[PDB]
């Protein structure tokens, strides 16, 4: 699995540091204009990430696909990847088998009025739409996934061909080192194997499979930010209450003073911490979506002539699908 | 901060519900006698008085209105608080006390005050009234001041090693006998409490003026927990934000008919960040609770053609209108959306593969140039089939012609 | 586990603070047992007295319906089911001995006396002082051993008044109560705002302990005891234990109803530490 | 950013140090002082954060210049995607303000036409078997059995000869040609 | 030479901060809730 | 750099709980505690970062 894609987050500076206040609002605008920064800075980590997203959607366009390869086959089972949405089967289990919550577009605040769905509407940020539908990053799967019957071939990307999945299996193979006679007297055992490992590949989702795993712990670490961003409200740090209203009823202007100081101090600290998080995100986003343009035309849009690259073993043919 | 502004789908500030109403519950409380304070004889320092007061009002004007407060002392509250705000409980610790020894009351002082007499505690919020009911009052009432006044200058076992008081406690009863049963002052003296030798000392003082004025001091505690604030000053909707003060709990929030959770006996029902997500009322109707959350505002700009939209994100715009008077002095062309409806925009079924201002889910706005932007859907442009031959032929798509194209990084 | 106060929570996990318990602590035992020959068989409860400290917690009952050894009969063929009985305790500050015969347990001053008082249907309250009474092989002579609360079977303050002195007698609060033969809890604390009691029989059939009876109550208390009881005639009664509490970390659960149906020691085992620190 | 942050106040009576030394006594000095040293000195933590993280982003852009300018550059690319679209031709560097500027020029086709190919062709009689090479065997649009070699990534029907086949083992999914045989074949 | 592994460093955040003192442990309480993110955020990058 | 900030006052009358707790009174006690608790925090955060 490759992480390509960051979380897109806007934070309201003025809402998260002082829940509408008009006096923590003098305070922070004597304090200083950190939520100008805050906001730009945040803006324009989200315009990074759409560019990265488009840079990356380029490497997966094909200027020729073929709709029949995957069911036009000859022993082997490709269904896993036939289109039918444009959503594959292998795209529906892993979507389905990740505890991945509903990012609420459209009716959110809806159900929100009527957990981190509800928690954007009351804390001050806001989880932006991706820059795709996911039907559309299934279109661009299915055609790079409907591509691969002659990418590696001789037509460098230039020209297609249209070869049955078949002929090219068993043209990668003998590039590979293997025999024609091999081949030839081994039609249905390869066929065999390659469908028993592609069953076995669909049973794998499970707590085992190690980038099952990274997918989890990317879907847990980004909602841990989320969580980290939401929770530190209910932080006094060091006052007599968390909340803005209980220290203007209790207390006289000058110790006010003091309190929604320490307060708005402990909250641009953590809008900061989450601001250079998300920088370190955005870096290491970017050389995966690199890694991720490099291992496409290097594993699926051809067969890989080096080793350790595209997976263990001697690299064959490789499928991309889309993740959360 | 700055007046000329580049294009982009821009994120705005969030925008807060007003209120639409107030409700109020405060299930008759009765007031509670302050009196008491006012009502035997003044207490001695070393076997000083304290009253815990819950479940009660008070009327403070009628109380300032009997003493004359020299120097207040409060730490964490302000007497502007206790006269306005609720809270759970009162403690009052008073005891008689003469204005030229204050600073024996005062944090840090090494008098024997301190440690033998009394030691307050500030691990809640707390006030040290220092006030002088006058000869006038003092006839007006039964307030004397005509016991044998003296403190605690030792407490100190057989071992020799002094027994301090804590933070918050009354006087140990051998050593609070033992000085109150001597008539006379002294230093060191032998005491045996009850089969236990111990050495005390008595210093006495007279907190009775030549005006006849009585001088206090007053020590109030008011202690703010979570759950109902059943003390409070004698002062003079489904769907919406809302001001509430059901139990001293003053607040906003969304108020919703909501099934029973919890314990009915215990009113309120807390989260774990210290929230209220609900309350039992009386007729045994259940209101589970929520602060009144904020409309996400998106604002779509182009600088070509000078025209500005608004995106509200991820709301569905029935709801609007609930909160139609929170938004800008100019907030129609009202349009669903996937991304979450939005005004100002025309929908147009024009597909445009590259779009410089995304609205999110595979969404654009295109430029005007009319005086509005236009919604449209990016283009995924097909490639060009090639038909797999079932024979031992193969289709093959060759160019035919080629240009030069340049790509730079 | 003592229940938070003045709030209630429904599914949630939160890592209290206050007076809680050690996990497999053994408590104190304390039996009460029936007339032997038409006088009263008690233990040696009323001589020793223990250290309050930061409040107790008694596990009442816990063994009812079961198969009950009579103290004054080990023989299985006598022994009979289990009843409940509500204990006697006395709270006070300053303990030293009886003058006459020089017995400890004298409990100088005012102290807080909690009698089950009727049959077993009011718990009552009263903060006052015990002198002895000069009265023959009674608290205050030469013959005497110790004092029983001496009742039938179907107020203790009369027998207390036979070996006590009520004066200067400040409050006497009356509680009502159910006969059961449950499973009950008593918790008793002291903090500046005085002295608050935790009883089991609030709210919906459960373990948990409620607050009740906030008495006004000052002056520390720092010894406690358990009054022997005995009941005129073979038959079998359940046993209480008393648990110190201690200022510890301790993190808890609630359920649907708004009960704690589980928690963690937090210092028990290594394990423990490290599911708060989690 | 860190210009501007200087002239913040943190919370103090003034930004300036002059102006609290003038207004306040030396205990609410110390005060002022405090909270204007914690803020600047936040301020350049967080500068140094950001210098570090530009750093690491600067190495491995650095790393990803060596390996293009080894590929693009000196070489002519053979891995596609890498060195910009399409097929790389010819690539030239220009030097930038913070970096460096690639040109690629990529062969980009235009138009194209399906057309009917095979795996290679076998004449009956002496099983000899050949290949086409960098190309396809396209079937001549006015006979059945006539064969014309065309470029991969542009279209023309040439004569086969041997300069653009090669001798293959035979296969059984090759056509088995019998008249009108190319001349590596006849 | 190629940087393929960082010192894995567990810090325990209420020793470090407080020294074992209980008043401190109190304010540290008050001041928030940070030693547990502190641990699971130092233990994540260990197990990564 | 870890190691060597818990010498560091933060503008407190010294850089242990222990004197601060000998000298000081309660309330000033949480004032010097809570700015030390903050610059521990603040060097914990660093490193995480
Ligand atoms: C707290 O206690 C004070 C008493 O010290 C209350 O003030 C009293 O308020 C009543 C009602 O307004 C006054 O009665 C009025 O008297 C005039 C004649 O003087 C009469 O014409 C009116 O119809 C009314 O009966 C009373 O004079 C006044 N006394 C003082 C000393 O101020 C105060 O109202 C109490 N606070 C609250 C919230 O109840
Ligand atoms: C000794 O036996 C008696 C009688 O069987 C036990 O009293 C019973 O205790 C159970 C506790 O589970 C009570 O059940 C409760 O019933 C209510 C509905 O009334 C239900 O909502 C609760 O969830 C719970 O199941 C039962 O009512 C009660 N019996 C009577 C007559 O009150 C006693 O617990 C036994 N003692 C021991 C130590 O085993
Ligand atoms: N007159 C009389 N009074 C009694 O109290 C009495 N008690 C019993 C039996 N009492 C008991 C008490 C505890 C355990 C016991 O084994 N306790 C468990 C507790 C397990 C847990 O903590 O959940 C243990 O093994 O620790 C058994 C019998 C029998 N006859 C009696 N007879
Ligand atoms: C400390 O003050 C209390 C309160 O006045 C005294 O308690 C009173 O004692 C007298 C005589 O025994 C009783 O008549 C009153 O009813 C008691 N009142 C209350 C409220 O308890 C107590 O005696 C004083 N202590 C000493 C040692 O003199
Ligand atoms: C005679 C007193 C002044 C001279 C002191 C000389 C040496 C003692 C040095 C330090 C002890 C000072 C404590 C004084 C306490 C007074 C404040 C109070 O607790 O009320
Ligand atoms: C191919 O695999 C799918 C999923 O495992 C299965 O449902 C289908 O029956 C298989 N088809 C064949 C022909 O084996
Ligand atoms: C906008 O237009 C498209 C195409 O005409 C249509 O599918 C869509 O339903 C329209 N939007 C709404 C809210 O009706
Ligand atoms: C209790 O809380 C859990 C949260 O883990 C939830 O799954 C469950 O549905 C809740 N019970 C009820 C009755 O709502
Ligand atoms: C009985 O109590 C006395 C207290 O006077 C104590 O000394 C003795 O050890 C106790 N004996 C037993 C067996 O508990
Ligand atoms: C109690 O002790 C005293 C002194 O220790 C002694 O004189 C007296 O006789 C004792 N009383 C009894 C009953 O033993
Ligand atoms: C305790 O009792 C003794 C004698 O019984 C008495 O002198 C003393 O005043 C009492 N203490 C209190 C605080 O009442
Ligand atoms: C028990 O009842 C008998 C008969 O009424 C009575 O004489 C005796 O005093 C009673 N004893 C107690 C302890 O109640
Ligand atoms: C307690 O019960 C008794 C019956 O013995 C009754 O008379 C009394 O009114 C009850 N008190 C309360 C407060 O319910
Ligand atoms: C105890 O019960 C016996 C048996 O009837 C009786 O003789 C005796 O008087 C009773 N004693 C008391 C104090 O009730
Ligand atoms: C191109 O495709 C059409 C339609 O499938 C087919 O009739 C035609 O023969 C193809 N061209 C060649 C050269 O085979
Ligand atoms: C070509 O001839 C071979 C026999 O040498 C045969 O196996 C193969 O099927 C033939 N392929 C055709 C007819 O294209």
């Amino acid at each position: 699995f490759i992480e390509t894609s960051i979380q897109k987050v806007t934070v309201d500076c003025k809402q998260y540091v002082c829940n509408g206040f008009e006096r923590c609002e003098q305070l922070l605008v004597q304090y200083g204009q950190f939520c100008s920064k805050i906001n730009q800075a945040l803006h324009g980590v989200n315009l990074r990430q759409d560019d990265a997203t488009k840079s990356l959607f380029e490497d997966i366009k094909v200027p020729q696909s073929v709709p029949l390869m995957t069911s036009l086959t000859g022993d082997y089972n490709l269904s896993l990847f036939e289109a039918p949405n444009y959503r594959s089967a292998l795209e529906d289990l892993l979507f389905d088998k990740v505890t991945l919550s509903d990012p609420g577009y459209m009716k959110g605040y809806d159900e929100c009025m009527k957990d981190l769905i509800c928690a954007q509407y009351v804390s001050g940020y806001k989880v932006l739409p991706p820059l795709y539908d996911a039907n559309m990053e299934a279109m661009y799967t299915a055609s790079l996934t409907g591509s691969i019957a002659g990418s590696f071939w001789t037509g460098g990307l230039s020209s297609a061909a249209a070869l049955p999945f078949a002929q090219s299996m068993f043209y990668r193979m003998n590039g590979i080192g293997i025999t024609q006679n091999v081949l030839m007297k081994n039609q249905r055992e390869i066929a065999n194997k390659f469908n028993q490992a592609l069953g076995a590949m669909q049973t794998g989702f499970t707590a085992t499979n190690q980038a099952f795993q990274k997918v989890q712990d990317v879907v847990n670490a980004n909602a841990q930010a989320l969580s980290k961003l939401a929770s530190e409200l209910a932080n006094t740090f060091g006052a007599i209450s968390a909340s803005i209203g209980d220290i203007l009823k209790r207390l006289d202007v000058l110790e006010q003073e003091v309190q929604i100081d320490r307060l708005i101090n402990g909250r641009l600290t953590s809008l900061n911490a989450f601001v250079s998080q998300q920088l370190v995100r955005s870096e290491a986003a970017a050389r995966s979506s690199q890694l991720a343009k490099e291992k496409i035309n290097e594993c699926v849009k051809a067969q890989s002539t080096r080793s350790g690259f595209c997976g263990q073993g001697t690299h064959i043919v490789s499928f991309v699908i889309n993740a959360p | 901060g700055q007046f000329d502004m580049d294009s982009g789908v821009y994120s705005a500030s969030y925008f807060n519900a007003r209120s639409r109403g107030y409700y109020y519950e405060a299930a008759e409380l009765t007031e509670c006698d302050l009196d008491v304070l006012f009502k035997n004889d003044a207490p001695i320092i070393a076997n000083y008085s304290r009253r815990v007061f819950t479940n009660c009002n008070y009327n403070l004007t009628k109380l300032l209105s009997l003493v004359q407060v020299d120097e207040f002392v409060c730490h964490k509250t302000t007497p502007e608080a206790l006269a306005t705000g609720c809270y759970s409980s009162l403690t009052v610790d008073w005891f008689a006390l003469p204005f030229s020894m204050k600073s024996t009351l005062a944090i840090g002082s090494a008098e024997a005050i301190s440690m033998f007499n009394y030691n307050q505690d500030y691990s809640n919020p707390t006030c040290r009234i220092h006030a002088a009911v006058t000869a006038n009052v003092s006839t007006a009432l039964n307030f004397t001041a005509n016991a044998n006044y003296a403190y605690i200058s030792r407490c100190q076992g057989v071992d020799g090693k002094p027994i301090l008081l804590q933070p918050g406690q009354m006087t140990n009863i051998a050593c609070r006998s033992g000085v109150l049963a001597r008539p006379s002052d002294a230093d060191y003296f032998g005491y045996s409490f009850q089969g236990r030798n111990y050495y005390l000392g008595r210093k006495s003082y007279k907190p009775k003026t030549d005006e006849g004025d009585v001088q206090m001091v007053y020590v109030i505690t008011p202690k703010y927990d979570k759950g109902p604030d059943t003390v409070c000053p004698l002062k003079d909707l489904l769907g919406q934000c809302i001001d509430y003060d059901i139990h001293g709990v003053v607040g906003r929030g969304v108020f919703q008919v909501c099934n029973t959770t919890g314990i009915a006996s215990q009113i309120f029902v807390y989260d774990g960040f210290g929230n209220i997500i609900g309350f039992h009322s009386k007729n045994g109707t259940y209101y589970c609770m929520a602060p009144c959350v904020s409309v996400p505002v998106s604002v779509i700009y182009d600088k070509s053609s000078d025209v500005h939209a608004t995106l509200y994100s991820s709301v569905e715009c029935n709801h609007i209108k609930s909160v139609a008077t929170v938004f800008s002095r100019q907030t129609n062309g009202l349009l669903q959306t996937a991304v979450g409806c939005v005004i100002g925009f025309r929908n147009t079924s024009d597909t445009v593969e590259d779009c410089t201002l995304p609205l999110g889910q595979s969404l654009c706005a295109k430029p005007p140039s009319n005086n509005t932007f236009a919604l449209v859907h990016m283009l995924f442009q097909n490639p060009l089939k090639v038909s797999v031959l079932n024979s031992t032929e193969f289709q093959v798509s060759i160019p035919q012609n080629f240009s030069f194209g340049i790509t730079e990084e | 586990v003592l229940y938070p106060v003045g709030r209630t929570y429904s599914n949630i996990t939160i890592t209290l603070e206050g007076l809680f318990p050690h996990q497999a602590d053994r408590g104190d035992m304390y039996v009460y047992s029936q007339s032997h020959k038409g006088r009263p068989f008690i233990s040696n409860y009323s001589l020793v007295t223990n250290d309050f400290g930061n409040g107790i917690v008694i596990r009442i009952g816990s063994a009812a319906n079961k198969t009950g050894s009579p103290i004054i009969s080990n023989i299985a063929s006598n022994f009979q089911i289990m009843k409940k009985l509500y204990p006697a305790l006395l709270f006070g500050s300053a303990v030293g001995k009886f003058p006459a015969n020089n017995k400890t347990g004298a409990y100088f001053n005012h102290s807080l006396v909690i009698l089950p008082e009727k049959c077993g249907t009011v718990i009552t309250a009263l903060y006052c002082v015990l002198e002895p009474k000069n009265d023959t092989n009674c608290t205050g002579s030469s013959g005497y051993v110790s004092y029983v609360l001496f009742e039938n079977f179907s107020n203790l303050k009369n027998s207390l008044q036979q070996w006590f002195n009520i004066k200067d007698c400040l409050f006497e609060k009356n509680y009502n109560v159910t006969d059961d033969e449950r499973e009950e809890w008593f918790g008793i604390i002291q903090d500046q705002q005085g002295v608050h009691l935790y009883t089991s029989r609030k709210n919906g059939y459960s373990n948990n302990m409620f607050l009740f009876a906030t008495l006004p109550i000052y002056d520390q208390i720092l010894y406690y005891t358990v009054m022997p009881r005995s009941i005129n005639a073979y038959h079998a009664f359940s046993a209480f234990y008393i648990y110190k509490l201690h200022k510890i970390n301790y993190m808890v659960d609630f359920d649907v109803n708004g009960y704690i149906t589980r928690a963690v020691d937090c210092g028990y085992n290594d394990y423990t530490q490290l599911q708060c620190s989690y | 950013k860190l210009a501007s942050e200087l002239a913040n106040t943190f919370g103090a009576i003034s930004a300036s140090i002059g102006d609290i030394l003038k207004r306040l006594d030396v205990l609410e000095q110390e005060v002022q002082i405090d909270r204007l040293i914690n803020g600047r000195l936040t301020s350049l933590n967080a500068f140094v954060s950001q210098q570090l993280v530009r750093s690491e982003a600067a190495a491995r852009s650095s790393q990803l210049a060596k390996e293009k300018i080894n590929e693009c550059v000196k070489a002519q690319s053979t891995r596609s995607g890498f060195c910009g679209q399409g097929t790389h031709i010819v690539s030239f560097v220009i030097n930038a303000p913070n970096g460096f500027y690639f040109i690629h020029v990529g062969y980009h086709p235009q138009d194209y036409v399906n057309q009917t190919a095979a795996y290679g062709l076998c004449d009956s009689s002496s099983k000899k078997c050949i290949a086409a090479k960098n190309g396809y065997f396209v079937k001549n649009d006015s006979d059945s059995g006539s064969w014309s070699y065309t470029g991969s990534s542009f279209y023309q029907p040439e004569p086969i000869t041997t300069f653009n086949s090669r001798f293959v083992e035979p296969e059984v999914t090759f056509q088995n040609l019998s008249n009108n045989l190319p001349p590596p074949l006849l």
